């Protein structure tokens, strides 16, 4: 059983080193379940797939660099253009904010000055980090993150999820979270299909 | 008071018998319709067929006249013939449900887990369980009947009614009600108001139609056939018995209204 | 040549039981029809209420008593 994800990522953004956990397609397998991942290049250079991949694909893995403030506008900009596109627009989102360990210490040294509304968004509720974690870190961390489900929340539609995740950059649970993404996305178009959603 | 029992009765079969060719030819030219549900959906479709196309006009005709104008052949095939729809269709809803829970609860391992090369096995096991069943006393357990080319006994003889009931209701309700637990287990996600109360108004339809229509026969005939101080009257049979043929029409609107691909192209009649 | 439980739609026959042969039908009336036999046609009418038949012109007969659908019998 396949399924054709589309990885589109971004340059300099870990997502030829998060290929690495066994354009270019690839194929890795969890539960004996046979992913097949699509690599596009960033969707700055390769815009071709996109309507050759635009139907048969059960999810879009965006992975982004999260240390570097500088690339971060850019990065928002792709996720709007991809997230309110028109052939790719009923397909849920896999999110990667990946280099968070760059950010512990990319934040030690700040991200109120790149984005000047840091300040007035605080660490919210219902948020749990790994064991002894930083406040000002986390709340950097949410804070994209926030920033991305503000651009995610922006279609009213309910027809397409999103799931974030705070990846670093040499783990090896990955792959069960694309698993895990899958079956609830495939899940949901089962439970969209008997009427019972 | 025998034209209006025979004109709301061809009313009910004309309805059924439309419901289910318009159920069965709806798939018959969409290549997208060719998965393991929706063949296990034309199978009760067909079974639903075979029943409303053949014995329900001649048990109209039967209640109408009062007598089975027919031959004695003619009778022997009309209650095999009439066993057998009704489990086999029975046994069909057992398989939805069974193939509804094996797809909500292993999304992404459920082309590897139905296949094929098992998901008409399961088809013609319920088949022939159900021919078994059928054409059981046909040599099997049959009381001696009278010879008369005008009566058309039930096959009402105790120890074959109560295995027939058994595992040919009792099993496929188990079936059903634990796995579309199971169903609207999963589907309750796991503000929450239209999460939960839209899995409890589309279950509790697929349940309630075939309990409220074959749970009163399957009741009645056991216990009337082994504890003989109940003594049901002849309108509550006849109440029982075509309530589980109103069955059959009602699954024309249930089950391709259970779903998304099949209610477009039911819609795509008019 | 001789003549010879109780419910409403029930029907009433008359079968004959010769030596060593089957129990063949012989005359059945019921409040849906009156059906007859061939070998009976003429020579031997039915009478219904008790049920007997009457016939005019194979020595040991049974009345019996049944139903249209469900799987009963009185004989
Ligand atoms: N109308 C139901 C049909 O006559 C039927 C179904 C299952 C039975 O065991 C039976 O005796 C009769």
């Amino acid at each position: 059983a396949t399924h054709r994800l589309l990885l589109l990522g971004a340059d300099n953004s870990g997502k030829s080193t998060i290929v690495k956990q066994m354009i270019f397609e690839t194929k890795f397998q969890v539960d004996k379940v046979n992913f097949h991942m699509f690599d596009v290049g960033g969707q700055r250079d390769e815009r071709r797939k996109w309507i050759q991949c635009f139907n048969d694909v059960t999810a879009i893995i965006f992975v982004v660099d999260s240390s570097d403030y500088n690339r971060l506008q850019e990065a928002l900009n792709d996720f709007k253009s991809i997230w309110n596109n028109r052939w790719l627009r009923t397909i849920s989102v896999i999110l990667f904010l990946n280099k968070q360990d760059l950010l512990a210490e990319k934040v030690l040294a700040k991200i109120e000055d790149y984005f000047p509304e840091f300040a007035r968004y605080t660490t919210p509720e219902d948020a749990t980090p790994e064991p002894g974690e930083d406040p000002r870190v986390t709340r950097a961390k949410y804070f994209i993150r926030d920033e991305f489900l503000r651009i995610s929340t922006a279609s009213g539609d309910g027809r397409h999820y999103c799931y974030p995740h705070f990846t670093c950059a040499v783990d090896t649970e990955n792959a069960r979270r694309i698993f895990n993404d899958c079956k609830d996305i495939i899940l949901q178009m089962n439970l969209r299909e008997y009427n019972l959603v | 008071k025998a034209i209006l029992l025979g004109v709301i009765l061809g009313g009910l079969i004309l309805f059924g018998v439309l419901g289910n060719i318009l159920v069965i030819l709806s798939v018959a030219c969409h290549r997208h319709l060719h998965s393991v549900t929706h063949y296990y959906i034309v199978n009760l479709a067909v079974a639903d067929l075979l029943l409303t196309s053949t014995v329900l006009p001649f048990s109209a005709i039967f209640e109408v006249l009062g007598y089975w104008a027919f031959g004695r052949v003619f009778c022997n095939i009309w209650a095999a013939v009439d066993v057998l729809c009704c489990t086999a269709s029975i046994m069909g809803l057992c398989i939805i449900s069974i193939d509804r829970y094996i797809g909500v609860s292993y999304p992404l391992r459920y082309p590897t887990i139905v296949t094929q090369r098992r998901g008409l096995m399961a088809l013609l096991c319920v088949w022939a369980l159900s021919l078994v069943i059928s054409i059981g006393p046909l040599f099997g357990w049959r009381q001696p009947a009278p010879e008369d080319e005008t009566i058309c006994q039930i096959n009402e003889e105790p120890g074959y009614v109560l295995f027939s009931a058994l595992g040919s209701f009792y099993l496929p309700l188990a079936i059903i009600l634990v796995m579309y637990c199971r169903v609207y287990v999963v589907a309750k996600r796991e503000l929450k108001f239209s999460r939960e109360k839209k899995a409890a108004k589309t279950l509790g339809i697929v349940v309630g139609c075939f309990v409220l229509c074959w749970l009163p026969f399957f009741l009645v005939m056991p216990i009337g056939s082994f504890f003989p101080d109940f003594k049901p009257s002849e309108t509550v049979f006849k109440i029982v018995f075509w309530l589980g043929y109103l069955n059959s029409c009602i699954n024309p609107i249930i089950y391709p209204c259970s779903s998304q691909e099949f209610k477009k192209a039911f819609q795509n009649v008019l | 040549s001789l003549r010879l439980n109780i419910s409403a739609h029930w029907k009433m026959g008359w079968y004959r039981q010769a030596p060593g042969k089957e129990r063949e039908f012989v005359a059945g009336i019921g409040y849906a029809n009156t059906n007859y036999a061939d070998s009976v046609k003429g020579r031997f009418t039915i009478s219904r209420d008790t049920v007997y038949l009457q016939m005019n012109s194979t020595a040991v007969y049974y009345c019996a008593a049944y139903s249209y659908y469900r799987d009963h019998s009185y004989w």
